[PDB]
């Protein structure tokens, strides 16, 4: 059970830290405006 | 225009502010004569001899609690016309008997009639397509399978819906309790089709909104538009795109858009009007006879059908001896059916 | 397509009131006018095609036109004399209310 | 020309060439709604009966235990665990976990999250696209009432027992027993909602039938006006003006809508504010503020009791009350 | 445009509309509160008064049991 | 004022003309406070007039007399009103000083000057110098600082406040002892929301709310420090909008999760919100009623610890799912329950049966009777009672109002936030009045599959 | 006792932790994808054709 714990913890990390490094990436400038 | 008919015609369809037309000699009085027989009903008229309730403002209820009440189930299917062999012209007597809402309900379907009556004229006078005109048939359906055919197959209009709030909550939890209207599957299908036009129009109000064209220099944008204009105000394709890569469908034509539109509510009421004609002959789906038969081998098996007959059991018992005053139950608190310690 | 003169509004006294009931506004179409956030014009005004189409929506179907008012209405023919003899029947018909309502009541 | 890992990686995500768009938002969306999916298909075909009331009484939902798509449900979480945490390796074994109730739990946290992150990926593609973001405002009325129907509520009642269960004679029960607790039809936001939906179907079903009753006439009589439209033109295909004019003079002519973009604003606006107040209705029901109580309200002069339509409702709701629960209740008083 | 009627902008801002109708409304409503206060509602349309729910002969609530005597059986119930 | 011939705003949405006028901005926020002041000071007048003492405090419908009784004001031992004096003069002077930022919003918006960025340059600003933003924000954070200190004075040299869980009774006592251990403060701080855990609204003693208080203020007073001498970096710069709508958007995020946790604390707390002059909660009912109802059937000769209910559980104590000893019936789902009244008769392994068979105080089961009848259940009209009851008691819980009012507010200014945050992303890039014609962005992409 | 189980429901504890691997495992995630973020986060910027100024961002 404390595999799973384990598992289940890095891959929400993962996914979480994908999220806030992505926004902090420029959001802003993907636009297509002029 | 020299003949009688010419003359007439060219009166009824003036252009007015208010528009007559030869629909309005059916329309306008019967309206009139529906929406102030409510009016009076709910103000001074009672409902002590014919259900044993108070329904009206002068006995102290407000707009929630007053209402138009049914007949007495012993007057059965009678029409209850002011000079029938029941009221015999006497109006105070025809008002305590509960002759106001046939009064009402016997208007208001003529009303309902002229009015579409109305909607054909006026799309044949401006030459255009009467699709308006048909869409009323829903509600005009749901009015007449709901408040005629349900009564008419039934002991007597003592189990119509009444003209009022609470009156119609009354109608809303009997249908649960002892037909088990919930489990219809022509009201599923009417759930979901009120359902879904509530989400088309939502999607499609801000879809339009959200896709407009830069036609001005103000933030408000209510001011950028011109009904005489040929452009369009706001980018199908843009909308298309969003809507495809969001949900993975979306519309590529603004005509069946606005079809589909039309068709998904009307459509669910109708549906929902064929599950109440037959329901008015207790031709209910209230149960499931392969979960009956193993609830009762198995004293294990229990799902949320089961919960849910539990609950109609108890809804009419317990409903039963105030509902329906002509079959004089008497209850003792024994046979009420009840759970443990509530 | 559509006169502006024409529609019935050239009878208001307040010119911002004028112009923003005709759909128009002479600030908007300079090209150096910026809004209150501060985004720039592009010359445009109110409506786009307004030389096209003529006017705006505002300025197609007007929902006050004081120039289609009636003439008469805004002075009283009975004069002086039809006020006062107003004034002494609303002072006697609100004391007979007033007497009715507590004559019928329960004091 | 992108040259780093994390520069392309970002480039792809934040693409606009994808069939279906990503975005940083469908990062958290996919994954949590894809668990959630495959967890409620499990768990609808063969799950295990599930003691919902904590009373030692298994309820099955499942079609493999002899249910139906009608009868078929996803039984809540126990009542003896209440509003604690229970996820899957906070159990024994999976035979203890699948008997409290642990699948409705993981379904409602993932489906929470996947659609606060579906309305965030709604407004980033409006934003990529060059739109106006408020598609994802109007989203935010079914987000608010999905929330209130399977967060709120049991975080008001204590448990998620008295949550919404994940079914169709499940979700009937829950209505039911709802009224006969807080008296819901009575509840002037349950009022509000009830006249959004019913303005809604109203007002598209009239908006469909006065936009097909004006089309420019394009075509001939054995096709359709589907095929009188083409995708992408820029000339108007019906007839504004001529659908004013027919609404003016069925109504009155002040009446109707000259304006296109108030008209579609109007129909963005009405059934979003009623289920805005609905879902509000449901979440203020969560702290137990019930609706209007007009019993033995109206009274004669001696005192006696004068009955109405509140009473008669008052009855049916005392008769599906004494029967939500049966054995579950030990003391006369249902407080929760 | 305009239908041929009087707009409703110019009636409402009329010293000669607020001075007829400064007679009407007030006089209609003193008419209905008169309605209402002498007994006459209670009358036309047979309502019971709070003292008229139950007579002494029958303490419980009224039930009308025959179609076609009706009439006489719902005048001697509401009998006082 | 303005007109939307030179704004381009209609009069639904007048107040956005105000966006780059400083002087007016600030006349209608200082206008606004008064507001909130002369509220305030007008609602207690209104509760203090309409007070009786011989009903307690959450029976009269009172929600701002049980703050300034928290305080220890005008209070005394066991949850009893003594005095009524400080309300009124809180009322009062709350009253007064409503008249005076209203009288300086007024001039400021009026007759003030319009745009006060060349006559008083420090308190002029421009929505896009991040500087001068983050100077403004540091200010407001050493006055926030200075508030939650000022809060702590309180409950240490200036009489102290009100503690529920003081021995003998509850009692306005002196806190000497804060906590202020690192571990303490954030295990409450990174807390799980679930039941059992509770995140902050879990703290069950005025120590660590005093700790906290601490720690807040000694946080907000070195943030306001640091941001006063200090501009956003380059990683602050690439990542957020910089407009005057944004940073609202941003603000009505925070409001909103504030407005959510105050719906849940009022809800749920015992400790500052305590059930002496805010009623029983939801879970003090239900034990409240289990409690009475064991004495009761325990006084007609019954053994409570083994009696057995319908379903076979057990109808007065049973087992909670990791072992702790809880009252039966439906109320096991509330057996996180903690309260002043039902700790002492509490062991280490759960409800002691020697400590409730024959040491169980009339206090106690005053307390109980009284929080049972006394319930958080009502209708919209003030009818208390389940929804299947008639019309005899006019009552409606403190706590049901606060959470219900404060649950809508927060919900609303959540979606005020996303209303803003999308417009101002929107009219930054410039593309907020529409699509353009000339140049549709979709046009020149390629076409999906 | 019959079984064994983990036991942590309920207690409290900071981020859920009750053994030092979840801690590991978090910083370790965490630290890897920062560290490939902040390796690009020059390469991102220049993107815009603009210098990292006092002036950068999306302003209005
Ligand atoms: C950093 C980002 C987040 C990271 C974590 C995210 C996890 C997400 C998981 C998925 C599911 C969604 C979240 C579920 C939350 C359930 C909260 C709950 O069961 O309970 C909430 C808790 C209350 O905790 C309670 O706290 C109580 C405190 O105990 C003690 O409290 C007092 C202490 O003195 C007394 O002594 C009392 O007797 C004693 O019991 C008890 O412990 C209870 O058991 C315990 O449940 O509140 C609180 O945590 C405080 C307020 C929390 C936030 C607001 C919640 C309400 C709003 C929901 C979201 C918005 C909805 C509207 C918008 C919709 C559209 C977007
Ligand atoms: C505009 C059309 C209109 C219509 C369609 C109706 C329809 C109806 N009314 Mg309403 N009503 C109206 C206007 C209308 N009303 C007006 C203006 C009033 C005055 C306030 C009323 C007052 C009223 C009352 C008081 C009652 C009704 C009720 C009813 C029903 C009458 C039943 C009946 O037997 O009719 C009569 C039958 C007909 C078929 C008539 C048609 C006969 C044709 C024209 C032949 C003519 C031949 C004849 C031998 C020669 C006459 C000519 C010569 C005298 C000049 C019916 C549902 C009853 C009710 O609802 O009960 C519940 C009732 O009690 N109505
Ligand atoms: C919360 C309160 C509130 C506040 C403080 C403001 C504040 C402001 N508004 Mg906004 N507004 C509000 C709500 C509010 N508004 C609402 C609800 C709407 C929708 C109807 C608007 C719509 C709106 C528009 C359309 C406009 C403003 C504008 C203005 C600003 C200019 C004032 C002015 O020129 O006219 C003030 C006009 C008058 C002379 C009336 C004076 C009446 C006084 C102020 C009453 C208060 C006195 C009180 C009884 C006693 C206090 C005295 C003291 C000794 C106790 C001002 C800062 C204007 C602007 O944009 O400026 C550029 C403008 O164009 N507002
Ligand atoms: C260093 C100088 C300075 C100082 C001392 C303040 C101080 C204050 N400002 Mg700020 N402000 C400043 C610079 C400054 N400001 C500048 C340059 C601007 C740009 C024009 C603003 C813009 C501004 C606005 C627009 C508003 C304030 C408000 C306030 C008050 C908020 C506190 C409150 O709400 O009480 C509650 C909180 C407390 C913690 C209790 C007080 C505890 C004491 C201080 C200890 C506070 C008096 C707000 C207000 O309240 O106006 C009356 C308001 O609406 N400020
Ligand atoms: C009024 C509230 C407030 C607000 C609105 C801001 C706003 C801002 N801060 Mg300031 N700050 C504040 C108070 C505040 N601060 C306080 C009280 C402190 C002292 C700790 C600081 C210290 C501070 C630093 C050191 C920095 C900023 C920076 C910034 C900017 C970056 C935005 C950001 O947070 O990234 C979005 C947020 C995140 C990605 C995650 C943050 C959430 C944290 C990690 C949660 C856990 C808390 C943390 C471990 C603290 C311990 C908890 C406590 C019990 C001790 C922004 C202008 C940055 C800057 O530009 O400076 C010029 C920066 O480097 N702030
Ligand atoms: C819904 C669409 C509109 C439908 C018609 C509404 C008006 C019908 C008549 C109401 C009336 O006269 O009530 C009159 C009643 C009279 O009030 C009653 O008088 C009695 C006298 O014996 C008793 O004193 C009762 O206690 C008292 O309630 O007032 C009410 O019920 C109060 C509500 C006030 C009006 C509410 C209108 C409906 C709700 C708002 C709808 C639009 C929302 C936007
Ligand atoms: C705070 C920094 C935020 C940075 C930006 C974040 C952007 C959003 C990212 C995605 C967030 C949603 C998904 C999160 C999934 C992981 C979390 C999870 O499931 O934890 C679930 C775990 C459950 O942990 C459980 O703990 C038990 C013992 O207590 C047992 O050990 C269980 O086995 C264990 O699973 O809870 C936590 O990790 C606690 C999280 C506490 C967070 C405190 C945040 C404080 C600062 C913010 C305050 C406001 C927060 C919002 C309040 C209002 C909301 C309406
Ligand atoms: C990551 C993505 C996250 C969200 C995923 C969403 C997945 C669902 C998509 C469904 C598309 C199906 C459309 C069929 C029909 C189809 O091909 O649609 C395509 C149709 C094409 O329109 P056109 O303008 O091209 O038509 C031109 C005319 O000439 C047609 O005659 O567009 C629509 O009508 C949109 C409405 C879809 C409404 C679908 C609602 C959901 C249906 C019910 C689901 C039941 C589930 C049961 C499970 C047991
Ligand atoms: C019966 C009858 C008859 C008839 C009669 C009539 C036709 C009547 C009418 C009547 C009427 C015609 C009435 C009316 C009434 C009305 C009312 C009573 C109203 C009210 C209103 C209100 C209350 C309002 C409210 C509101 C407000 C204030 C706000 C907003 C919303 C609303 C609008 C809702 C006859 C003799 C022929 C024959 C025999 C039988
Ligand atoms: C600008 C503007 C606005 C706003 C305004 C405002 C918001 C204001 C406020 C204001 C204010 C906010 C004010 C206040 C005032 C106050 C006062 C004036 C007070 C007084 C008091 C007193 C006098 C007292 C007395 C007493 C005592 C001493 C004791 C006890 C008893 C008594 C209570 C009697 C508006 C919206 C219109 C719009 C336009 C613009
Ligand atoms: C007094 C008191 C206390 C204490 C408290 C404290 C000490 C607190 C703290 C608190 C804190 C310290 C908090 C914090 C928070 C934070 C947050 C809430 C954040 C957020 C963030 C965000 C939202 C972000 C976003 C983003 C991303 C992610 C990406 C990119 C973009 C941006 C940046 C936008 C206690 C409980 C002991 C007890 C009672 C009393
Ligand atoms: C080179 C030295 C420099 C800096 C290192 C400083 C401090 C390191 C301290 C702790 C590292 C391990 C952290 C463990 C957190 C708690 C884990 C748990 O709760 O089990
Ligand atoms: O679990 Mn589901 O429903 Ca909430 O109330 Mn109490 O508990 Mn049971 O009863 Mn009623
Ligand atoms: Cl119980
Ligand atoms: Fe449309």
């Amino acid at each position: 059970m404390l595999t799973l714990k384990i598992f289940v913890y890095t891959v929400v990390t993962f996914f979480v830290s994908l999220f806030i490094f992505g926004f902090l990436s420029n959001d802003p400038g993907r636009n297509p405006g002029q | 225009k020299r003949g009688w008919f010419d003359v007439v015609d060219d009166w009824l369809r003036r252009d007015r502010f208010v528009f007559v037309g030869w629909s309005g000699l059916l329309l306008f009085p019967t309206a009139y004569l529906a929406l102030g027989g409510w009016f009076t009903g709910t103000t001074f008229v009672t409902s002590w001899y014919t259900h044993g309730l108070a329904s009206s403002y002068l006995e102290g209820c407000n707009f929630l609690t007053a209402a138009v009440s049914t007949p007495a189930n012993s007057m059965g299917h009678s029409l209850l016309f002011l000079w029938g062999p029941e009221a015999q012209g006497d109006f105070t007597r025809w008002c305590q008997l509960g002759g106001l809402w046939t009064f009402v309900a016997l208007h208001g379907s003529f009303s309902l009639i002229g009015f579409m009556l109305r909607q054909f004229e006026i799309a044949r006078s401006v030459k255009i397509r009467p699709y308006n005109a048909i869409a009323f048939s829903a509600p005009i359906s749901v009015f007449v399978s709901v408040f005629l055919i349900y009564p008419l197959g039934q002991s007597g209009w003592f189990f119509a819906p009444s003209f009022g709030v609470a009156a119609i909550f009354r109608f809303i939890l009997f249908f649960q309790g002892f037909h088990n209207w919930t489990l219809n599957p022509f009201h599923m299908m009417g759930v979901a089709g009120v359902l879904g036009a509530a989400l088309l129009c939502a999607i499609h109000g801000a879809t339009v909104e959200n896709t407009l064209f830069e036609d001005g220099d103000g933030a408000n944008t209510f001011r950028a538009f011109n009904p005489t204009q040929a452009e369009e105000t706001y980018s199908m394709v843009t909308a298309n795109r969003f809507w495809s890569q969001i949900f993975g469908v979306a519309f590529s034509n603004k005509r069946w858009l606005h079809f589909f539109m039309l068709f998904v509510p009307v459509t669910g009421l109708w549906m929902s009007a064929i599950g109440v004609v037959g329901l008015a002959l207790n031709l209910r789906a209230y149960d499931f006879v392969s979960q009956e038969i193993r609830a009762a081998e198995d004293p294990e098996f229990e799902t949320f059908y089961t919960k849910n007959i539990l609950l109609n059991e108890g809804i009419r018992a317990w409903m039963a001896a105030q509902d329906q005053p002509h079959e004089k139950l008497v209850f003792p608190e024994e046979v009420l059916p009840r759970g443990n310690a509530l | 397509k559509i006169d502006i003169s024409k529609q019935g509004l050239n009878s208001i006294q307040n010119e911002t009131v004028k112009l923003n009931l005709m759909g128009k506004s002479k600030t908007m179409e300079s090209k150096d006018w910026v809004d209150p956030q501060g985004r720039k014009g592009k010359g445009y005004g109110v409506y786009r095609f307004a030389n096209k189409y003529g006017a705006n929506v505002d300025g197609y179907s007007p929902i006050y036109t004081p120039d289609t008012w009636s003439e008469s209405g805004d002075s009283y023919k009975l004069g002086t004399k039809g006020l006062i003899a107003w004034a002494g029947l609303i002072v006697v018909l609100l004391g007979v209310g007033i007497n009715l309502v507590i004559s019928t009541s329960a004091l | 020309e992108s040259t780093s890992l994390w520069a392309r990686f970002c480039e792809w995500v934040t693409s606009t060439e994808n069939r279906l768009y990503i975005g940083w938002f469908g990062v958290l969306m996919i994954p949590t709604l894809l668990t959630a999916t495959s967890v409620f298909i499990i768990a609808f075909i063969a799950a295990p009966p599930v003691d919902i009331d904590g009373i030692r009484e298994p309820v099955s939902g499942s079609l493999l235990y002899g249910n139906n798509i009608i009868t078929g449900a996803i039984i809540p979480t126990s009542n003896a665990i209440g509003l604690h945490f229970y996820p899957i390796w906070e159990a024994a074994s999976l035979d203890e976990w699948l008997y409290n109730g642990g699948p409705y739990q993981l379904i409602v946290c993932h489906f929470f999250l996947g659609v606060c992150s579906y309305m965030g990926r709604e407004w980033e593609l409006s934003f990529r696209l060059g739109m106006r973001p408020w598609i994802a405002v109007a989203y935010s009325a079914p987000v608010a009432a999905a929330t209130a129907v399977f967060i709120i509520y049991p975080l008001g009642q204590g448990s998620f027992s008295d949550g919404m269960p994940l079914g169709i004679s499940g979700t009937f029960n829950f209505m039911i027993v709802f009224q006969a607790e807080h008296n819901i039809l009575m509840h002037p936001f349950h009022m509000l909602g009830v006249a959004g939906v019913f303005g809604g179907s109203l007002f598209s079903a009239m908006h469909g039938s006065l936009v097909t009753s004006s089309l420019i006439r394009e075509t001939t009589e054995n096709e359709s006006a589907n095929e009188g439209y083409k995708f992408g033109q820029e000339e108007e295909t019906y007839n504004i003006v001529a659908a004013h004019g027919y609404f003016g003079r069925l109504i009155f002519q002040y009446a109707s809508f000259n304006n296109s973009r108030s008209l579609h604003f109007f129909l963005a606006a009405w059934p979003v504010v009623g289920i805005w107040f609905t879902a509000l209705g449901i979440s203020t029901m969560a702290f137990n503020l019930n609706g209007f109580n007009f019993n033995q309200s109206v009274v004669d002069s001696q005192g006696r009791v004068i009955n109405t339509w509140a009473d008669i409702i008052n009855r049916a709701n005392l008769g599906m009350e004494v029967m939500h629960e049966r054995n579950a209740h030990n003391f006369p008083l249902d407080l929760a | 445009g305009a239908t041929g009627e009087r707009p409703f902008s110019d009636i409402l801002t009329s010293i000669r509309y607020w001075v007829i109708h400064s007679i009407t409304i007030p006089s209609l409503f003193i008419a209905g509160w008169l309605f209402v206060s002498t007994g006459l509602a209670y009358d036309v349309f047979g309502s019971p008064r709070p003292n008229e729910y139950f007579t002494e002969d029958r303490q419980e609530t009224p039930l009308i049991t025959d179609r076609f005597n009706a009439l006489e059986q719902v005048k001697k119930l509401s009998e006082v | 004022g303005r007109d939307q011939e030179s704004t381009g705003f209609a009069w639904w949405a007048g107040n956005a003309r105000l966006i780059n006028l400083s002087g007016k901005l600030l006349g209608a926020h200082v206008a606004h406070a008064g507001l909130i002041v002369f509220w305030a000071g007008a609602m207690n007048l209104f509760e203090v007039a309409h007070f009786v003492p011989e009903k307690p405090m959450y029976e009269q419908g009172l929600i701002l007399l049980p703050h300034l009784a928290t305080l220890g004001y005008g209070v005394g031992p066991g949850g009893e009103v003594i005095d009524t004096y400080p309300y009124f003069v809180s009322g009062v002077l709350h009253l007064i000083s409503s008249a005076v930022l209203g009288f300086g919003g007024v001039y400021h918006s009026l007759v003030g000057p319009e745009t006060l960025e060349e006559s008083f340059p420090f308190f002029g600003y421009v929505w896009k110098d991040k500087n001068k933003m983050t100077t403004i924000l540091g200010i407001h954070l050493i006055v926030l600082g200075l508030g939650a200190w000022l809060l702590v004075w309180k409950a240490m040299y200036f009489g102290g406040i009100y503690d529920t869980w003081a021995p003998g009774g509850g009692d306005v006592r002196i806190i000497t002892n804060p906590t202020v251990s690192p571990g303490v403060i954030f295990g409450y701080l990174f807390r799980s929301p679930f039941g059992g855990d509770g995140w902050i609204v879990s703290v069950d003693n005025m120590e660590d709310v005093i700790g906290g208080h601490i720690w807040i203020g000694t946080l907000c007073i070195f943030g306001g420090i640091w941001h006063i001498l200090t501009k956003p970096w380059a990683w602050a710069r690439r990542a957020f909008v910089w407009s005057g709508e944004a940073y609202l958007s941003y603000s009505l995020g925070a409001i909103s999760i504030m407005g959510f946790t105050a719906c849940c604390m009022a809800w749920f707390n015992t400790t500052a919100y305590p059930s002496e002059f805010y009623g029983p909660t939801g879970p003090e009912a239900s034990q409240s009623q289990t409690f009475t109802f064991l004495v009761r059937d325990q006084r007609l000769g019954a053994n409570v610890a083994s009696a057995q209910g319908p379903t076979g559980l057990g109808k007065y104590l049973m087992r909670s799912p990791t072992g702790e000893i809880i009252f039966g019936g439906e109320t096991m789902r509330f057996w996180d329950f903690r309260g002043p009244w039902l700790e002492p008769l509490r062991g280490p392994n759960g409800l002691d049966l020697n400590k409730l068979k024959n040491d169980i105080q009339p206090w106690q089961e005053r307390r109980a009777a009284e929080y049972m009848t006394h319930a958080p259940l009502g209708s919209l009209n003030s009818v208390g009672g389940v929804a299947t009851e008639i019309n005899a008691v006019n009552y409606v819980s403190p706590r049901s109002w606060l959470a219900t009012s404060h649950f809508c507010l927060g919900f609303f200014f959540f979606v005020g936030h996303l209303w803003h945050a999308g417009r101002a992303r929107a009219a930054a890039a410039g593309f907020e009045k529409g699509i353009d014609r000339d140049n549709e962005p979709v046009l020149s992409m390629r076409p999906l599959d | 006792l019959v079984d064994d189980r983990l036991a942590g429901e309920g207690t409290g504890k900071i981020l859920g932790i009750n053994d030092p691997s979840l801690f590991w495992a978090i910083t370790i995630v965490f630290t890897i994808v920062w560290g490939v973020f902040y390796v690009s986060t020059r390469e991102i910027d220049a993107a815009s054709d603009r210098e990292n100024d006092d002036d950068f961002g999306l302003t209005l």
